[PDB]
């Protein structure tokens, strides 16, 4: 079912300033992402956004077309994110559906003005994603789910595109090292915060260029938790759940700093 | 002139209540809901309309900044605000005038006191869902200048004391600023009591048939926690908020109540409860300080 | 000497209200409870505070008589008061004085105007536990003298109509009474709303996660009913007495509002709410209409 | 080991005031029943009354001795009604642990002060029960209970006593036709409200006396409606329930007014 899997930063900053060479360089890869996205020949795009945040039932976006100018809360000086963003409605819509039978209460968001995370808006910019060539089924950060339902949530979501046809792109938007800068620094002298979260981020890296997946397994959580890694890394458990947990490796085409994160642009050989 | 504090709400933003009392600008409509709570805001309502103030500053838990504590500094703002978690209770056209003049006085004041301050400049900003409840909540008119503060991270991505002292000196850095602008402000602390919760909706929201508090021990902390500001022992309430946080899952820890604190220099008086609610089992207090009847709101004479 | 109703109450009688304070009078010992309720009686229990009146009197859905109405009629009651179906909750001991002669002539002008009235003579009688809560709740200092009075089966027996009917006249008649005694009264009318509830009693009854509308529609009425009282459409709410007791089992049916109402004279005045709440999934208000303040409480002449 | 079976009267009139000939023949008839109940030799006297209320869950009374004054909230001019009544606190308390069992939620009352109705009191007094020697387990009427419901309870307390080995009597508490009067009278000429209340009660005393348990059973429900009959009956289908719906016949050893109100004492032919 899936022909395309990646891992593209959640950040806006890329896409914000890209003069900024760091954020240049992951702004270039994402859209290198976006190329190696379309020519996969998806029929949908599987999504979920570490910034996309649901606290009760689990959500999907049923909106046919959202559309409007989004400000990031952190980054609204550095510019605006218009976004039009289509979404499968058939396949979100039985998402819904299967997430109770898969033991995971869920819910459609269709509503006017919703507000859809950065992640995501800066991921379909950049990607080329959200298109009604490519629309989208974007999933929730639920808050309460662990690392192991985010899995059987992606797993779900690529069940009911095999039922309907479709092969599918997965895409987690996220960051990795989470040690965000406190204070207002200089775009172009931003790096990573810490030389221990840069290890991390080029030893797990190293781990998904690999396929080394047993091995991945065992390193995420004491990973996100000694690296800060953005919402404990579920955004990379979304894609092994879609892949059925087995992936033969990947090829890291971007990897920088976000105001002190670590942001990654990677692209899984299946 | 003079700069005045003339009193704190502790005004929690659950959209709810707004949502039960259905206003022309949100879109969804209601069958009525939490009627209690929508009582304590009735008397918070005139309680303010009384106190004709200036401005109103606000401190919300729902935008959250990790770049130190930035304020609203664009002087309109609008747009429609949807709750991201009750996008079926809450789609909210609004339209407000931003203090601009104050909120930068906040921010110098927050810079010359340590803390990383940020001016929000962007015109296109969405105010955040938290903001725009509470300040219909407790001023539905929208005829009242305001000063939007954010929420900085440091009590979740440090710890509750690093970033609890940070709202304390945002709290100090507020009052200094409102003496020094001279304003008759009024300072609204946006923050839930406690904040356990119902994980599934119900099938008509406004069945106050299932609403309740989620834990007794929650509610036991919130009782507790109120009762201690209406006998004025906020030196105890303090004392007691580290552990409240951990226990009642509280979020006060967001910083709104410590900033409100500190910019009232903690006063040690009776709060005036309007009413307790639970709102998804989350327990909410309309609470009021109210310093111009006690002798505490003038702060000095303002700059030239 | 003109007589005055200062204020009418609506103060609802349900023990765990009494319980969750912890009163030295009630034996059995709480975690608290019920605080919104509690508060909204710490305001009425001021604003009674303030009004200094000579006597309360309170008609109680829990002293029931088939033979008309009775009034509490020897000058000093007292006794342990256990609610039967709450033991657990309310056994608390009560001394109260009566208002004997505002008593009688409250049962002289209900018998002049064809109410058959009793007076309570027997000095062993305990009084009922939903007047000696009610009073707790609005005045626990126990200083104030009583005029209690029973609520006739009348709206059982009968129907809602011609109970109302005979409890309007019980209202009249004891304005009557005020005005021809000079007493400063005020009134209790001890009613709660929508009295659909719970079937089961919790572990430990003041887990307030546990305490909730038993009902959707029960509350639904409640807060109508309540905001018509504020808006003061007194006449619109008795319009729509009769609906609300059959839809919500409204305990207003016992009689003590309409008594009350009746003997303010159905004033289109605006009701103070001091909380709504539940216990056991019933409906709570606790409220007030200040006739002194509305300039209506003076009863005339002689 | 049920060896007995009565109805009597709930009111106290006949006990207060039995100068009044009618209350008077109302009260012999009372005691009468309480010296064949004695012969009877039983070990428990299993008790309901119409006038002990219960709204929540069933109740039993568990208290070893209550004692104290009552007084009557309708009948207080009459007298007041002194009592000491003893519980067999074994099987009460068995009554309230099987309840459940049933599916009827119960708890045991036990309290210093808790207001024992006038029917327990004034049968007791009158019957000479609630002795040592004649202890009691009464089960409240709770008000949402069937006649149904009244005779798995009465049933399951027969059980729990056979359990213990203990020779039970049954007492019913209750009126008949409930047509009280509406205005003060003088007690003298106290009468049966109107002839249909006595053709009903008349009616359904014979069809007591002839143990025609069916017959019965279907002029109860219209009985309790129309002759507007003390709780529906109630106290009727407890004693039904402990006998199993099975009894032979019954003597009628008084029938009279109070307040015009049908009131009988009935002594049942297991
Ligand atoms: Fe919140
Ligand atoms: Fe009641």
């Amino acid at each position: 079912t899936v022909v395309s899997a990646f891992l593209v930063p959640g950040t806006p900053l890329p896409q914000l300033k890209p003069e900024v060479p760091s954020w240049g360089q992951l702004a270039a890869a994402t859209e290198r992402a976006g190329k190696a996205l379309a020519a996969s020949r998806p029929d949908v795009v599987l999504v979920y956004s570490t910034q996309w945040l649901a606290v009760l039932d689990q959500q999907w976006l049923t909106r046919p077309r959202s559309e409007g100018v989004h400000v990031d809360e952190n980054w609204y000086e550095f510019g605006d994110l218009a976004y039009d963003i289509r979404a499968d409605t058939a396949l979100a819509e039985a998402c819904v559906t299967s997430s109770p039978l898969h033991g995971v209460h869920a819910r459609g968001v269709n509503y006017d003005g919703f507000p859809i995370d950065t992640g995501t808006i800066t991921a379909c910019t950049l990607m080329g994603i959200g298109t009604d060539a490519f629309p989208l089924v974007v999933g929730s950060n639920n808050l309460y789910h662990s690392g192991e339902i985010t899995e059987k949530l992606a797993a779900l979501a690529v069940d009911c595109a095999k039922d309907q046809n479709k092969r599918v792109a997965v895409v987690g938007v996220g960051g990795l090292s989470g040690s965000l800068f406190r204070e207002e620094i200089d775009p172009r002298e931003d790096r990573i915060a810490n030389e221990e979260d840069d290890k991390w981020n080029r030893r797990v890296l190293k781990l998904i260029e690999a396929g080394d997946v047993s091995a991945l397994r065992e390193a995420m959580p004491v990973y996100a938790k000694e690296a800060r890694v953005d919402m404990g890394f579920k955004h990379l458990h979304w894609i092994l759940g879609a892949l059925k947990g087995k992936f033969s490796g990947a090829n890291v085409l971007g990897y920088g700093p976000s105001y002190g994160s670590g942001a990654a642009v990677i692209e899984f050989r299946l | 002139m003079q700069g005045e504090i003339i009193a704190g709400f502790l005004a929690p933003h659950p959209p709810h209540l707004v949502y039960g009392e259905n206003p022309p600008q949100n879109e969804p409509r209601s069958q009525g809901g939490w009627e209690v709570l929508r009582w304590a805001y009735e008397r918070a309502r005139e309680r303010l309309d009384a106190m004709k103030p200036d401005v109103l500053l606000v401190h919300s838990p729902h935008w959250i900044t990790s770049v130190g504590h930035h304020f609203l500094g664009v002087p309109e703002l609008s747009g429609k605000s949807v709750d991201p978690i009750f996008p079926n209770v809450f789609r909210y056209d609004f339209s407000l005038n931003v203090d601009v003049e104050l909120a930068e006085a906040c921010a110098e004041e927050g810079r010359k006191a340590g803390l990383v301050t940020k001016m929000m400049r962007n015109p296109k900003f969405r105010v955040d869902y938290g903001t725009i409840t509470t300040l219909h909540l407790i001023r539905p008119q929208w005829d009242i200048p305001v000063v939007g503060i954010s929420a900085n991270n440091s009590p979740y991505y440090l710890n509750t004391k690093e970033g609890m002292s940070e709202m304390d000196v945002l709290g100090k850095a507020t009052r200094e600023a409102i003496r020094k602008t001279g304003r008759k402000a009024v300072l609204l602390a946006s923050n839930t009591l406690s904040h356990w919760h119902f994980h599934e909706e119900p099938t008509i929201p406004e069945d106050m048939s299932k609403e309740y508090p989620a834990t007794m021990a929650g509610y036991q902390w919130d009782i507790r926690m109120i009762e201690l500001m209406r006998q004025g022992k906020t030196s105890e309430v303090f004392k007691l908020l580290p552990q409240f946080i951990d226990e009642a899952f509280a979020e006060v820890k967001s910083g709104a109540f410590t900033w409100m604190h500190a910019a009232m220099q903690y006063p040690e008086l009776a709060a005036e409860l309007f009413g307790y609610g639970t709102v998804i089992g989350t327990g909410n207090a309309v609470m009021e300080w109210d310093l111009r009847k006690a002798g505490l709101s003038m702060l000095g004479a303002a700059d030239q």
